[PDB]
RNA sequence: UUGUUAGGACCUAAACUCAAUAACGAAAGUAAUUCUAGUCAUUUAUAAUACACGACAGCUAAGACCCAAACUGGGAUUAGAUACCCCACUAUGCUUAGCCAUAAACCUAAAUAAUUAAUUAACAAAACUAUUUGCCAGAGAACUACUAGCCAUAGCUUAAAACUCAAAGGAC
């Protein structure tokens, strides 16, 4: 309100590609977390509910990132069989 | 389980930090291979037997001796 | 109140014995290192040292029961002044009552 | 007994610990040029330590300096200042098209 | 020794503190010379000053 | 020597013009996309109303008033009124995250207006008013 | 882990509160 | 249970004392000889596929037996079903792996 | 002393993680349904959704493809892991 | 203790700006302070529009005043500066230099088992 | 007779020190399509890809140059009691060794 | 009424990102910024009839009031709908004084110092020794009756028996 207008969350259209600019603006807001924040501010999440969700999402991100490491690690051995027939 | 660390490793650590690994490639199939670093540690030991007590003296003198031998030592900070 | 309150012109405990040795120091420098430009915590380090000299036989030792009792008397009087302005501070009210009880326990062991 | 037996010692080859890009540097609220390197250009939101790559101690130091600069009239809240848009990119985040 | 040095340093520094006598003169020297606390860093960690 | 997504910084001098006007002079299309009705208003850079439209004014009712095609029609209607008033380039400040958030921008393009930038002003409180309670279903 | 024992106490307290109200 | 036999840790890689190996290998080779001397059945067993052909070729040279393939559950505890009524089981099994 | 993550660490360990150093038969370049397969295919679909969006809206692929600015509806790999359907 | 003032002033001409800095620094002295240094940071555009004394401000002059004062004077100083009509926003903080950059030897990470299953 | 302790101290592998970013000579012993199995004198072989340049030169018995990274690829994972190993080494093939 | 305002007022209420962090505190609880005051040494465990605290809801008096919201009213749904959904609006959530003393106040883990092998009821959170206090002794009746204390009066703490049953209960 007291800041300057048209600097924040603003994207410029290139060569009249108004769909491409809108798709970029959405990735910016989604990446900064504004989309999720606005989604969850429609109704009130109770403090106990908020803490349960954040602890579950954190543990889900740990086990997912760890499972990615294990697949990537074990996918190096994924190659043509060298001892075919034995 | 004892960590296996010989006294040569103190010298070897300095050589890898200062010159890296010798441009000549290690041949681990030759049981009597002498690497550029192993020659540095053999000369560094010889000078220390004479009685030099300063590590700085032994490191810069050893570099000079190998230079006379003709070994190409590059002091690669990179 | 108590008989002794450190003067505003007194130096902090770090430089209490250092500035006297220095031959000449400016008035401004003396004021910066005085108790006027210091926190209340520094004024309490001077009160404790004064009491140790006037009571303890060996003021160099701070681990004796008599020294520990003096350390808790300065804190207790500090907590009481705190609680005279912050009448509804319950954390410091607990600090005050627990220090009083700690002093009583040490006085029992000393006796 | 045996001269060639190994000798107890600390690892000579032990590798150094990696430092953050702000290790042993002063983070000041008045240095808005450095603070702006850890916020979003469009929304001005502070990045997390998974994007900035900072350690916990510096992540807290940057967070406190940004909030102090914003609240005292040094840093804008809703966007990154356009002057600092050209500064080096140190954060693992891409936004363009 | 450390405390004596620290006291002596402050005494030397106190030579250049502001006072009522030199207030107006020190104000004009400050206005003439602006200061900047801004600097940036790189991925490597080098400080970049423009 | 490249296009900059970042809007021309206000107060400076730029080399970009649209029909002989600077970025600060292009009229603004304010789109409020809510979950029920999508409203659209176009104003001049001095904050003077030029066009107005919405799914309701077009004639949609109840759940139809909050569809993508309903906002598209509202955008085309706002364009036509603005085009008559003498508007060719608009700055689209899209508030709200409803169904006709994009469709309203697509209608404005179909109506003959040239969007040069898209801003988002969806209200995000920084700590604010307690939202209404969660619905049970 | 069921809540059956909690439900018996739940009904006793509910009925007792209504008896006191009467 | 292998720490008794480990000479040490050379920069993360455990080294096996070759003096204990020499003593243990002498006993194992000595036992394998008396069993072979008495005409006992010796079965080489491994599931490492790089050395499957080498181990089967070794057994054939010795005059003994090799099982380098998938081991069926009950091969030894339920031998009579899998092999026949009076099948003679191995008197010694050498586990290269 | 008190860890919020402990509440959900054991729940997310069976939903988002499996034990053992086994990679699926499908994951090779060249049956009975398993829970590990559901995990091994769920994480790949998320990584590819995250990673295949870092190519369409980034400049690596091409200049025309970068201009295309193609956002993705969904990514879904075949259970057999023969090919993908982006 | 040692406090750093962060004084944003109204955008004015040098004659009036110098008068504002003399009136301000004099007030610090009247509150028992010992001013150590005065720095200017230049006139610039404020990050947002600050409203002081029934006037909206978009530009101000940034100044720093390093000084010593008793702990009891901090509140009186900020109260006085807020009543001055040429002060957009006064902020007293403890001087940063009194706080010393800590020494770090690197980043030894926390294992993930400790993160999930913790003390 | 030399003792085991002496043999270990004077071993080429003990002289190598840390195996990260070291240069070593290997020998190709097994080839599967465009995958080269190279023995560089360690416990585990490495597996590299046939270079596009001079692909035909990389035949069995050909000695090459490598940049070691790890002698064994292993990693403990969340909830594991032991390190998972793929029984392989890590190296980057640099090219053929000059016979000279 | 609505949309816009780079217009004015307001300083009510609540503190995004940071936080993928795991800090502080006896617990309850605590994360917008600044400043002031402030946590610290009893060897250690072990305390009630004493003292000081104690989420939310609630009570008492004077204020506040953006938004939320028991109740209530209006609208839908339904066989009915004293509900779930929609709309409006109170008590109340806020401040200042005092009371009330209850939570699945639950890491469902008393505290402290050891040990990791001479040790799988199950599941959870590996096992286990010593020290001190508290507590337990089939289920229901029973967070009940009576008693005593209490700013509590439809209250809290303390807390039985008759009688009924042959089970109740925990894990897989
Ligand atoms: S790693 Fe040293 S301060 Fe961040
Ligand atoms: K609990
Ligand atoms: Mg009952
Ligand atoms: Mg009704
Ligand atoms: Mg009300
Ligand atoms: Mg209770
Ligand atoms: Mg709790
Ligand atoms: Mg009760
Ligand atoms: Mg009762
Ligand atoms: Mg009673």
């Amino acid at each position: 309100a007291k800041h300057l207008k048209f600097i924040a969350r603003t994207v410029m259209v290139q060569e009249g590609n108004v769909e491409g600019a809108y798709r970029t603006l959405n990735r910016i807001l989604t990446t900064d977390g504004l989309t999720e924040v606005i989604s969850r501010r429609r109704y009130y999440e109770k403090p106990c509910r908020r803490r349960q969700r954040e602890s579950y999402e954190t543990c889900r991100r740990i086990y997912n990132m760890e499972m990615a490491r294990k697949i990537n690690f074990l996918m190096r051995k994924n190659r043509a069989d060298p001892w075919l027939g034995c | 389980i004892q960590d296996i660390f010989y006294q040569e490793d103190q010298i070897r650590a300095k050589f890898f930090a200062t010159y890296g690994s010798g441009q000549k490639a290690f041949d681990l199939f030759n049981p009597n291979f002498k690497s550029t670093c192993q020659r540095f540690v053999e000369k560094y030991t010889e000078l220390q037997n004479l009685g030099e007590t300063d590590e700085e003296k032994l490191f810069v003198e050893t570099g000079k001796a190998l230079l006379a031998e003709g070994i190409i030592l590059r002091r690669v900070r990179e | 109140k108590q008989d002794d309150e450190p003067p505003s012109s007194a130096f902090i405990k770090e430089y209490k014995d250092i500035i006297p040795n220095i031959e000449k120091v400016d008035d401004v420098v003396k004021r910066i290192l005085s108790l006027e430009m210091a926190s209340r915590k520094e004024k309490l380090k001077i009160k404790q040292e004064q009491l140790m000299n006037k009571i303890v036989e060996n003021p160099e030792d701070s681990r004796t029961l008599e020294a520990q009792i003096i350390a808790l008397t300065v804190r207790i009087r500090n907590y009481e002044e705190h609680m005279q302005k912050h009448r509804k501070d319950k954390a410091h009210k607990r600090h005050l009552l627990m220090s009083i009880d700690r002093r009583k326990k040490l006085l029992k062991i000393l006796r | 007994s045996n001269e060639d037996l190994p000798v107890p010692m600390e690892n000579p080859y032990k590798e150094p610990l990696k430092k953050c890009v702000l290790c042993e540097k002063r983070v000041d609220y008045k240095n808005v040029q450095l603070l702006s390197q850890f916020i979003s250009p469009f929304t001005g939101c502070i990045y997390g330590r998974h994007i900035t790559g900072l350690c916990g101690k510096k992540q807290r130091e940057i967070t406190k300096a940004i909030k102090r600069a914003q609240k005292m009239g040094f840093m804008p809240v809703t966007y990154k200042d356009p002057a600092y848009l050209k500064d080096p990119r140190v954060c693992n985040i891409r936004y363009r098209e | 020794q450390l405390k004596e040095q620290e006291v002596l340093k402050l005494q030397e520094e106190a030579k250049n503190f502001i006072t009522r006598e030199n207030l107006e003169a020190r104000i004009e020297e400050a206005l003439d010379s602006p200061k900047s606390y801004n600097w940036a860093v790189t991925k490597e960690g080098q400080v970049v000053r423009n | 020597s490249r296009f900059s997504l970042y809007p021309p910084v206000p107060g400076q001098e730029s080399s970009l013009q649209w029909a002989g006007m600077k970025f600060e002079d292009v009229p603004i299309a304010h789109i409020k996309a809510t979950y029920n009705n999508t409203q659209i208003q176009v104003v001049s850079a001095t904050n003077a109303s030029l066009a107005r439209a919405s799914c309701g004014t077009e004639g949609f009712r109840n759940a139809k008033k909050g569809t993508g095609i309903a906002a598209q029609t509202a955008g085309i209607a706002a364009a036509a009124k603005a085009t008559g008033k003498g508007v060719t380039h608009i700055r689209v400040v899209v508030k709200g995250m409803g169904p006709g958030r994009w469709s309203a921008i697509k209608g404005l393009t179909m109506g003959g207006l040239e969007v040069i930038s898209i801003t988002d002003n969806t209200p995000v409180p920084h700590x604010g008013c307690r939202p209404r309670k969660a619905r049970r279903l | 882990k069921n809540v059956l024992k909690i439900r018996r106490r739940k009904m006793n307290h509910h009925k007792y509160r209504k008896l006191v109200k009467r | 249970f292998m720490e008794p036999y480990i000479f040490g840790n050379r920069l993360g890689q455990d080294i096996i004392d070759l003096d204990q190996t020499a003593l243990n290998l002498q006993l194992a080779l000595n036992f394998t000889a008396h069993v072979a001397y008495r005409k006992g059945i010796i079965l080489f067993v491994s599931r490492n596929r790089q050395f499957s052909h080498l181990i089967e070729t070794t057994a054939q040279a010795c005059g003994e037996y090799a099982h380098t393939r998938y081991f069926k559950g009950g091969l030894l505890t339920n031998a009579q079903l899998l092999f026949g009524p009076s099948v003679r089981l191995p008197d010694l099994i050498i586990f290269l792996h | 002393s008190k860890n919020l993550l402990k509440k959900f660490a054991s729940k997310t360990r069976k939903k988002f993680w499996y034990e053992g150093p086994s990679l699926g038969s499908h994951l090779t370049p060249r049956k009975k349904t398993r829970k590990e397969d559901s995990i091994r295919l769920r994480v790949l679909n998320g990584l590819l959704y995250k990673s295949l969006t870092e190519l369409l809206c980034t400049p690596q692929v091409s200049q025309e493809v970068y201009d295309l600015n193609v956002e993705l509806s969904k990514v879904s790999v075949t259970s057999d892991f023969s090919a993908c359907r982006v | 203790p040692r406090y750093e003032l962060a004084l944003i002033l109204k955008a004015m001409r040098r004659p009036e700006t110098a008068a504002a800095l003399k009136r301000t620094i004099e007030s610090l002295m009247d509150r028992g302070a010992i001013v150590r240094n005065l720095e200017s940071l230049g006139e610039r555009a404020l990050p947002y529009r600050i409203s002081s004394h029934s006037q909206q401000h978009s530009r101000g002059g940034y100044f720093l005043v390093d000084f010593y004062a008793p702990t009891s004077a901090v509140e009186n100083i900020l109260e006085h500066l807020a009543r001055d009509i040429d002060v957009v926003r006064p902020n007293i903080v403890k001087h940063p230099l009194t706080q010393e950059v800590k020494e770090c030897d690197g980043i030894v990470p926390v294992p993930l088992e400790e993160k999930l299953y913790s003390t | 007779v030399e003792s085991f302790a002496s043999m270990l101290r004077h071993s080429p592998l003990t002289q190598l020190g840390p195996a990260k970013d070291k240069l070593v000579i290997g020998r190709i012993f097994h080839i599967v399509e465009d995958d080269l199995y190279i023995d560089f004198g360690g416990k585990f072989h490495c597996v590299c890809k046939r270079p596009d340049v001079d692909g035909e030169k990389y035949q069995r018995g050909t000695r090459v140059r490598l940049r070691l990274l790890d002698l064994e690829l292993t990693s403990r994972f969340l909830g594991g009691t032991t390190d998972t190993t793929i029984l392989e080494a890590d190296a980057v093939l640099l090219g053929l060794q000059e016979i000279r």
